[PDB]
């Protein structure tokens, strides 16, 4: 789902 | 107030990168991995944004160095971070 997906650092 | 509020944003990358993460937020109904629109997370301490001190968790990056965040995947957002380099130049939506 959505709601759980890991943040992409940049 | 009851319009949106988007401004530009030009910052120096730093060593360690922009200094921010991202979230997709929207999807289609299809259930693909192109995200409507492009959000800040965190911002790193001492880091080139947080030293801007402009950009705030939960803006949305609209656009970076002419290329739209809008209706893209997060995996094709981050690269196109990524691969910014010296000044680069955002559209920022709060
Ligand atoms: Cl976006
Ligand atoms: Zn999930």
């Amino acid at each position: 789902d959505s709601k759980d997906v890991k943040e992409w650092y940049v | 107030g009851a319009m949106a509020h988007v401004f530009p944003v030009e910052l120096m990358k730093g060593p360690e990168g922009l200094g921010l993460s991202i979230i997709g937020m929207g999807v289609g109904a299809d259930a693909g991995l192109e995200k409507l629109g492009i959000f800040v997370k965190t911002i790193t301490d001492n880091g080139a944004a947080a030293r801007d001190g402009r950009i705030q968790v939960n803006d949305q990056i609209i656009e970076v160095d002419g290329k739209s965040l809008v209706g893209v995947t997060q995996a094709y957002a981050a690269s196109v971070l990524r691969n910014t380099s010296g000044l680069v130049k955002f559209q920022i939506g709060r």
